[PDB]
């Protein structure tokens, strides 16, 4: 707190499960690649359901 | 003066005067020799600027660093050759007479033989 | 000519204004700017008093 | 799409791991048509908000030093016309001289 | 060892500087370049100075929060202080932060308040760790500008070290010996904590770190404030000193 | 790699700048550079007011008390006087410091009044969403 | 027609505009019908973001301390030290609200692209400090008398191994360069030069760059 | 990676020509290509080409810290293989040569 | 147990909270464009982590 | 050893004919012979001829 | 890309030194004069040095 | 492919590293340089700025070309001498440049 | 970078801090610093109007500032 600038960048929970911080570039890249990794694994879970 | 003048002053002299605390310490076991006499000690100076001023034309009118390098180093290898004659020969001198004898046979050897040499090489360069 | 860019040179003010004095001074051809392009992004050698006395002595052009 | 491009089918089920799952291979796609919406529709709303972000993040570094010199520049001109009214009081005293 | 040899013959490096096309940086006093000199040895049996340490370094000592006893109040002497100090008193304030960002002089006991909030502070299920930062406190936090590149030099002391920023995402691993560089660039205004992630003994669990990147203009104001003035503490120290530091040195 | 994404919003523009007098502000700045005057202070537009001494003298510190000790060009920018070049290239630039300083005046003379309605809901206005 | 004087400053002229009337520049800008909004917003964002000074009640005068977390800052308000009065951005009162960019670089003597596959730098720290100290042989009992060092500050030199230096202190940790300044000490004392003791030279394995004329090996062109 | 195309393959024969004057582990290529690029659409004009050479100038300056008058007292304009861009001079150098060898 | 709900679980609640808490928005700040953007939620609770 | 007279920048002419000189040498250079673009490619290439 | 191979190119330099059991954080002197030359971003994004 | 990974490697960082194991009288930069591009110029840790749509979208892309171009200014790096340019224009859609080389600073891009 | 809000204070001590500071700087300015000592600050006088309206508004207003400055006269020659 730098003044009425808050400059905290982590307001994580107790129960937390995300990243502590997504103001980094760092950790919006790795969060976005994360969230668009499960986005290609469609027909590989309908055929494992299917067997 | 200023509190910041006064302070560079002092630290501009303590630095100066490194050798006058240095000077107290001396170790027993070591070879000592007679150091060479302040009219030596400017002669050889007055040599070394007389070398200087036949060498400043050519030099500064070579505009590449290689030519430079090359004079320099044949002129100090002739020159270091001279200061190691000069070095054993003043190390073992058991006299300031053996040492100015030392130092004028030095400064004479390059009047003559370093000049001629120094002239030979910017009239080759 | 396609292809050719001016790459950063010499973008000084350029003026918007219709009555802006720059909008004539610049369209002067024998206009000089206060330093060349090139030295504005270069250390000064002269000393502070030999500045001050060339900037004194300094005189426009008209 | 699969075996159907192969003229030896029996070849291709047999050379790949000589099993047969080709029953749910092919009734996967039917599922997967339609299993992808929400995330995909949930990703284009994130990727909106990234670009948003980004773009907010460039705005400031570009233009909130700029927008910081608008409003000292403006109080530094308020300042100028309270001065000059000042001026003008003064000099109305010095004329009069109570 | 060996003694030093009464005279010596030393090429001048050339070249070296490149400033204004200069080959030559000796000249003599009658106008002539120098190309050798001569160096010469009196009192061979004499000791040789050590070489001068002038390395100036701003030194941050960053450790794990200290409890306090008692809040001592805001006690100013006057100025002047000729002697070893001013026994006379200007000032003397127990000034608060309140939420409208103003120091009020404070009409409970300071001392009371730190006491209760210690032994039976109100906490929550989810309680942001921005307002529970119990093993993450320290002092003299690390203040470094925003959208600018800064070269970080991690070495150790003693044992490999982990500094360890999760909120930028960066793992420095700190190793004896070695001085690896990193570039370091935090692209936004933000104030991060972070803690040791090398097993390294005693208190492995407590040796947080706290790193601000503030915007150009405000690191600067604290650098010139805070950090600027110690780098010459320590031979000139004086209200007065600092404000020709920073009048002399203005960006 | 190639649409790993999937997706890209390339309808949400770079927000545009909605400050009254930026324009103004940025093309005095700009003269200003071209003139290429060492001292500071003439970024704002009102400084021969703020610093009347710049002008005269160049003293705008009061060094009583305190070593004034210069090393070279750059240390006291402030405390030296407009030159005549000076002079004459910031002379050059007053019609971008009049109209800059009019914009100024205009917007410390406008004020908020209970006539606004909109005041609440002012951000679509100013073009927040996208 | 113009003057042909156009933009000459006149003589005396006075950068005051105390009686001016600014309603002839009127037409010359433009303000959105939310001109008072953006004001008003200009006045809170610069309030709540330029102010890291708080005032006293006590002292009538501004204070600040060094950052802190929000936790210090809301629950040990009452608890606070190190209270420093507010000195201003710049002491003239201008802003220092700019944004910044990377100044130039500094021309590099011994360049980092020798050893720059390794990130640790230790090898260029030994060769940087290698040739300060080469420079330093040669140099260090000048200093005093026709450099940087003279009691006589104003006809002062920058020391030769000044660059050189610097770069060393670059490429060196603190403590590196205390072993290797423990070396240069322990060296000069000996005073001992690479020269009278390299000998590597000879059974080094030759190269296009060891040609007798190296002055004539390189070529030159436009 | 400052030049103005994404691989040295989409310059035309100045970056050959770039190659061949400065060895493969030389990085003044890249000043070179800078200078490409600067004289792009100016060398076959006579004002073009004093541009082209003062873009150069504040190219280096840009680079690398520079005092007033070194660019205009360097000794040799000419390049050699092994000169690497460590001060403005070479720099300049680079770029200059990289002018000379852009043909339109 | 194996599809419907593992593809849409996340999506459904990150719709939730954007719609009843302004996707953890802390409010009290000032002019939206240089503030920075609470993302909505993009780490997949459901998925293992 | 002694230095040779330095000739003062190339014309626009002398550019463009050591332009044409270079594409030249270029267009000569064999198709099957593979050798880098760099300051030392002739002289590699006339190793290389020798060496054959 | 963006956070390696960018030491050359740096504002300027701090060394953290870690030891048992606390950080050191070491600003060199020439990140004095590396602060003071600090481009300034002006007008229709011009760079000026004071 | 592995094999193959690990003889460039070699080829790269193993065998030139017994080159130079002492001080060199002449053209020592040179030679260490020359021996150093080998292995700090591959393009595993250089290409990929050609397609960095990929992952930067064009705001973010806009800031990572004013990063980079800050990144590697320094004009002795061939590492930057073999990265693709950074003077170019989001192939999808562009925001901050209108026009590629109509700067107003040589080295920043806006 | 997230901001947050807070209205003027118009703290008494404050706003009269800041009040003298802009008497100080008006004497200073109408004479064009032809004085002995400066004590102006002008980030304080910035300050000023972001933290004290209701004071800018009292000298903006003619009656206002004719009232501040008559006093302001009457202390100086007292
Ligand atoms: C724990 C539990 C939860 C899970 C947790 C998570 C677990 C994670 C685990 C991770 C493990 C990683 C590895 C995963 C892989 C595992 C694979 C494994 O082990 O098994 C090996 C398994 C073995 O193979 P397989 O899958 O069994 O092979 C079967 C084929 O896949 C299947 O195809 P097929 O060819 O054999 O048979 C189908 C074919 C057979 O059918 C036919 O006979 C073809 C007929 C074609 C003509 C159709 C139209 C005819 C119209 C006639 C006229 C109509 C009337 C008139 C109407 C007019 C107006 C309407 O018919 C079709 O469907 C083809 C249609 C063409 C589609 C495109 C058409 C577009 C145009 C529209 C046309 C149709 C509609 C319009 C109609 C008219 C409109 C006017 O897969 C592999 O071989 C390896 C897979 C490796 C991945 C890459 C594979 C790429 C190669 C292609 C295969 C892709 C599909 C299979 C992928 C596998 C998953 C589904
Ligand atoms: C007497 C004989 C004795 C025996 C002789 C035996 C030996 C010789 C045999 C025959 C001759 C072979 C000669 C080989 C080359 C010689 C050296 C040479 O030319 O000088 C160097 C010279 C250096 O390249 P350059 O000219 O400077 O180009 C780079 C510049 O950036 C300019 O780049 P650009 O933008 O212009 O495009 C370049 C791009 C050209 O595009 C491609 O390569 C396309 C590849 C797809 C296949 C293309 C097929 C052909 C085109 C399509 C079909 C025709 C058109 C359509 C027709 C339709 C008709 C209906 O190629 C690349 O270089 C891209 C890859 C390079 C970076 C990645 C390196 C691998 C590390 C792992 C990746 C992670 C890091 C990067 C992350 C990036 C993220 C954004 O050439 C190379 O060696 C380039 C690389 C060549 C391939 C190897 C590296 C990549 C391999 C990736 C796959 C394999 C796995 C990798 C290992 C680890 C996997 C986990
Ligand atoms: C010789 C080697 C090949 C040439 C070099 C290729 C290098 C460059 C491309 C490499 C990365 C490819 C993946 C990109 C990201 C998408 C991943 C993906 O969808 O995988 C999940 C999919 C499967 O997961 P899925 O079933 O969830 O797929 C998505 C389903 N919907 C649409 C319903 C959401 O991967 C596959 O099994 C299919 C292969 C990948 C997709 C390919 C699409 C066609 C593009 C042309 C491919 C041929 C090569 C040329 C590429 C074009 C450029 C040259
Ligand atoms: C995610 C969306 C899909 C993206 C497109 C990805 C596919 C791109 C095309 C790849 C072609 C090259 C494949 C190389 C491997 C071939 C191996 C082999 O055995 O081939 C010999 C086979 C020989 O088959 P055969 O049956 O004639 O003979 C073999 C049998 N004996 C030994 C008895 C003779 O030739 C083919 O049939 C070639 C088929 C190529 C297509 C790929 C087949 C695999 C299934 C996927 C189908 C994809 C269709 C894409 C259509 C175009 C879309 C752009
Ligand atoms: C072969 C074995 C393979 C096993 C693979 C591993 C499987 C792992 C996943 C197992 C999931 C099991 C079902 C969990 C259902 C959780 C529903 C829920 O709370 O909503 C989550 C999600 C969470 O979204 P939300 O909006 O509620 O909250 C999001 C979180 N906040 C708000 C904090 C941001 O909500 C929904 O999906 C809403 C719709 C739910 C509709 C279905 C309700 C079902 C209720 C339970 C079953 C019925 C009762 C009787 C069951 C009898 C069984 C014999
Ligand atoms: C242990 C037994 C060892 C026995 C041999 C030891 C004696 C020395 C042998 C030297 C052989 C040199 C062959 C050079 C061939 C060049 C061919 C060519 O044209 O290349 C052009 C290329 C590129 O140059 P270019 O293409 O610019 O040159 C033009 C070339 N021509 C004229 C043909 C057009 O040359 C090179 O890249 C340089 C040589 C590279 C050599 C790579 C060696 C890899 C080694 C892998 C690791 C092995 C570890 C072994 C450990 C053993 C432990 C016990
Ligand atoms: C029989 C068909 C033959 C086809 C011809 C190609 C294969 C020839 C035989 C194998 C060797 C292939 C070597 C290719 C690369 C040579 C140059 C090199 O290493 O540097 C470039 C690059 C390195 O580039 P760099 O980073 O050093 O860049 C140099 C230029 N500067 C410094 C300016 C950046 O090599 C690699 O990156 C190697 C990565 C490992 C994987 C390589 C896979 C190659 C392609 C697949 C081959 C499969 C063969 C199968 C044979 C058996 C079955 C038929
Ligand atoms: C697309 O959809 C999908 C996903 O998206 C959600 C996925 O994430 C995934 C990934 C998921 C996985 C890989 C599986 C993850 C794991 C899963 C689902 C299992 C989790 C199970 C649990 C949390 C429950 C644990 C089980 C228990 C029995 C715990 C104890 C509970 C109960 C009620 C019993 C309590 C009893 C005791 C403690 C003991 C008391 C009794 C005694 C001691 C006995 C005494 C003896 C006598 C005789 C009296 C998949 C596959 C998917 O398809
Ligand atoms: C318990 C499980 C039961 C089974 C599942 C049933 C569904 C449950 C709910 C799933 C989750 C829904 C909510 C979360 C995902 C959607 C989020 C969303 O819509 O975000 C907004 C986004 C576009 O908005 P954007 O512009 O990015 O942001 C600014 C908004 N003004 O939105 C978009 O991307 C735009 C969407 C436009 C409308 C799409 C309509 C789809 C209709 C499908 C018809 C049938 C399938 C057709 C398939 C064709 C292709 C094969
Ligand atoms: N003192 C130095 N400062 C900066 N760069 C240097 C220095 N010495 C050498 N270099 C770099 O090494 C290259 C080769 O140096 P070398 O001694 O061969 O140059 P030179 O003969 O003085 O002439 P040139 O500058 O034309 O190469 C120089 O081009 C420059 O890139
Ligand atoms: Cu220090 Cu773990």
């Amino acid at each position: 707190m730098w003044g009425n600038l808050w400059t905290e960048a982590s307001y994580q929970l107790n129960f937390n499960i995300g990243f502590s911080s997504l103001r980094s570039d760092v950790l919006i890249h790795l969060a976005q690649w994360q969230y668009w990794w499960w986005f290609w694994f469609a027909l590989i879970w309908s055929f494992y359901y299917f067997i | 003066m200023d509190t910041i003048q006064k302070m560079n002053y002092e630290a501009t002299v303590n630095m100066g005067r490194q050798d006058l605390i240095t000077r107290e310490y001396t170790f027993y076991s070591d070879y000592e020799f007679i150091p060479i006499q302040e009219d030596r000690k400017q002669q050889m100076e007055d040599a070394l600027n007389n070398l200087h001023k036949i060498i400043h034309p050519t030099v500064t009118q070579l505009k590449k660093k290689a030519n430079v390098q090359e004079i320099q180093d044949r002129v100090f290898r002739k020159l270091q050759g001279w200061e190691g004659e000069l070095n054993t020969c003043v190390f073992s001198a058991k006299n300031v007479r053996d040492s100015n004898f030392c130092a004028d046979r030095f400064t004479n050897r390059i009047n003559t033989e370093g000049v001629e040499f120094v002239k030979q090489i910017l009239r080759e360069y | 000519a396609l292809n050719k860019r001016n790459w950063g040179y010499n973008a000084h003010y350029k003026p918007e204004l219709e009555r802006s004095m720059k909008k004539v001074l610049y369209a002067d051809p024998n206009y000089k700017f206060p330093i060349e392009w090139p030295e504005r992004y270069m250390a000064e050698t002269k000393t502070l008093e030999q500045v001050m006395d060339e900037e004194e002595n300094w005189e426009y052009y008209k | 799409m699969g075996s159907v491009w192969f003229r030896n089918r029996y070849w291709w089920y047999r050379s790949l791991y000589d099993d047969y799952v080709a029953r749910e291979a092919k009734l996967a796609f039917g599922i997967a048509a339609f299993i992808w919406l929400p995330h995909y529709y949930w990703g284009i709303h994130l990727n909106r908000a990234f670009e948003v972000n980004f773009s907010h993040r460039n705005y400031a570094h570009e233009w909130g030093p700029r927008r910081n010199r608008l409003a000292h520049s403006l109080e530094f001109e308020q300042f100028d016309m309270i001065l000059e009214n000042w001026q003008d009081l003064e000099d109305e005293y010095a004329q009069r001289g109570d | 060892p060996g003694e030093v040899l009464p005279l010596r013959i030393i090429k001048y490096p050339l070249g070296l500087e490149t400033i204004h096309n200069n080959i030559f940086e000796n000249t003599n006093n009658e106008g002539n370049v120098e190309l050798f000199r001569l160096r010469f040895n009196s009192n061979s049996s004499k000791m040789q100075h050590k070489l001068v340490q002038d390395t100036i370094y701003l030194t941050l000592k960053q450790k794990r929060y200290n409890r306090k006893k008692v809040v001592a109040p805001q006690i100013k002497y006057y100025k002047d202080d000729n002697g070893n100090k001013t026994d006379l008193v200007k000032y003397t304030g127990k000034p608060y932060l309140s939420n409208d960002k103003l120091l009020k002089q404070s009409i409970y006991d300071q001392t009371t308040q730190y006491k209760l909030i210690k032994k039976n502070k109100k906490r929550g299920e989810l309680i942001p760790v921005t307002l529970a930062r119990r093993i993450l406190r320290t002092k003299k936090t690390l203040v470094l500008p925003a959208h600018v590149n800064i070269t970080l030099i991690t070495n150790s002391y003693d044992i490999v070290h982990s500094w360890f920023i999760p909120g930028l995402g960066i793992k420095l691993d700190c190793v004896p010996g070695r001085s690896t560089h990193h570039t370091f660039f935090i692209d936004n205004v933000g104030f991060y904590y972070g803690q040791c992630a090398e097993i390294c003994g005693r208190y492995h669990h407590h040796m947080p770190i706290r790193v601000c990147a503030l915007p150009f203009e405000h690191f600067l104001l604290w650098w010139n404030t805070f950090g600027l003035p110690k780098m010459l503490n320590t031979v000139s120290r004086k209200r007065f000193e600092t404000h020709y530091e920073l009048r002399k040195y203005s960006w | 790699a190639l649409f790993f994404m999937a997706n890209t919003a390339i309808s949400v523009p770079s927000v545009l700048d909605t400050s009254p007098c930026m324009k103004q502000m940025l093309a005095y700045e700009d003269c200003v550079l071209d003139a290429n005057v060492p001292q500071q202070e003439v970024i704002h537009p009102q400084w021969p007011t703020i610093w009347p001494r710049l002008l005269t003298d160049g003293k705008l510190l009061e060094f009583d008390k305190v070593p004034f000790h210069p090393e070279n060009i750059y240390n006291y920018t402030y405390m030296r006087p407009l030159t005549k070049k000076n002079k004459q290239y910031l002379y050059e630039c007053e019609e971008e410091r009049f109209v800059f300083k009019a914009c100024l005046r205009k917007v410390i003379s406008l004020k908020k009044t209970d006539k606004h309605t909109s005041w609440d809901t002012a951000e679509v206005a100013n073009l927040q969403l996208t | 027609d113009l003057p042909a004087d156009y933009g000459k400053m006149p003589a005396g002229y006075n950068f005051l505009t105390r009686g001016k009337d600014w309603r002839e520049y009127d037409k010359d800008f433009i303000l959105r019908t939310d001109a008072v909004w953006e004001k008003f917003q200009l006045e809170h964002f610069f309030r709540n973001y330029m102010k890291c000074f708080f005032f006293d009640h006590g002292l009538k005068k501004y204070q600040m301390f060094e950052p802190e977390d929000m936790y210090t800052v809301v629950f040990e308000g009452w608890a606070l030290d190190d209270l420093i009065t507010f000195p201003g951005f710049t002491p003239t009162g201008r802003t220092n609200s700019y944004q910044i960019g990377l100044s130039p670089r500094q021309r590099t003597v011994v360049p980092t692209q020798t050893f720059y596959q390794m990130q640790d730098y230790y090898m260029l720290c030994g060769l940087r400090f290698e040739r300060w100290f080469r420079c330093d042989l040669v140099y260090h009992d000048q200093r005093h008398t026709k450099f940087d060092q003279v009691k006589n500050q104003k006809n002062y030199k920058t020391y030769p191994c000044y660059r050189e230096y610097y770069e060393a202190q670059y490429a060196c940790q603190d403590d590196m360069f205390d072993f290797l300044m423990e070396l240069a000490y322990a060296r000069r004392a000996a005073d001992n030069f690479e020269s009278d003791f390299a000998s590597h030279e000879l059974t080094t394995l030759p190269t296009f760059y060891d040609t007798p004329k190296a002055a004539e090996r390189k070529t030159y062109t436009y | 990676a400052q030049t103005a195309h994404q691989n040295r393959y989409q310059g035309g024969l100045c970056y050959a020509q770039c190659n061949e004057l400065f060895s493969f582990w030389n990085p003044s290529i890249q000043q070179c290509w800078k200078g490409c690029d600067f004289g792009v659409g100016r060398v076959n004009d006579p004002e073009g080409r004093i541009e082209a050479q003062q873009m150069c100038k504040r190219w280096a300056a840009e680079l690398y810290w520079t005092y007033k008058g070194e660019l205009d007292t360097i000794k040799d304009l000419r390049v050699h293989a092994d000169m690497y861009p460590t001060t403005p001079q070479n720099v300049y150098r680079a770029c200059l040569a990289g002018v000379r060898r852009q043909k339109f | 147990i194996v599809l419907t709900w593992g593809w849409s679980s996340f999506q459904i609640g990150g719709y939730n909270y954007e719609r009843f808490d302004d996707n953890g928005e802390r409010r009290n700040t000032l002019y939206w464009k240089l503030s920075p953007v609470e993302f909505p939620q993009s780490k997949l609770w459901n998925r293992p982590s | 050893g002694f230095e040779t007279v330095v000739p003062a920048p190339p014309t626009r002419d002398d550019e463009l004919r050591m332009i044409k000189a270079t594409e030249e040498q270029f267009l000569q250079q064999p198709r099957y012979k593979l050798y880098m673009n760099e300051a030392h490619r002739i002289a590699k290439m006339n190793h290389g001829d020798r060496h054959n | 890309r963006l956070i390696e191979w960018q030491n050359e190119s740096s504002l300027f330099t701090v060394r953290v030194r870690a030891r048992q059991w606390y950080w050191i954080y070491k600003f060199e002197l020439k990140n004095f004069t590396d602060i003071l030359s600090t481009p300034k971003n002006i007008g229709n994004n011009r760079w000026q040095i004071n | 492919v592995c094999g193959i990974y690990v003889i460039h490697v070699i080829y790269n960082y193993m065998i030139p590293y017994y080159w130079v194991s002492t001080p060199l009288k002449n053209d020592e930069f040179t030679r260490l340089r020359m021996k150093d591009y080998i292995a700090s110029t591959v393009l595993e840790e250089v290409y990929g700025i050609s397609y960095a749509e990929w992952g930067w979208l064009p705001h973010d892309f806009a800031y990572n070309r004013m990063r980079g171009l800050a990144g590697y200014m320094h004009p002795d790096d061939p590492r930057a001498m073999c990265t693709s340019t950074f003077h170019r224009k989001h192939k999808y859609i562009e925001h901050e440049v209108e026009k590629v080389g109509d700067y107003h600073h040589m080295t920043y891009p806006k | 970078m997230e901001v947050k809000y807070r209205g003027p204070s118009d703290d008494k001590l404050e706003c009269e801090f800041l009040e003298n500071n802009l008497l100080s700087c008006l004497r200073e300015k109408s004479v064009q610093d032809n004085v002995a000592k400066m004590t102006c600050r002008p980030e304080f006088l910035v300050w000023f109007f972001l933290e004290c309206p209701t004071k800018a508004a009292v000298y903006h207003d003619p009656k206002g500032l004719r009232n501040i400055f008559i006093q302001d006269k009457i202390k100086q020659k007292g």
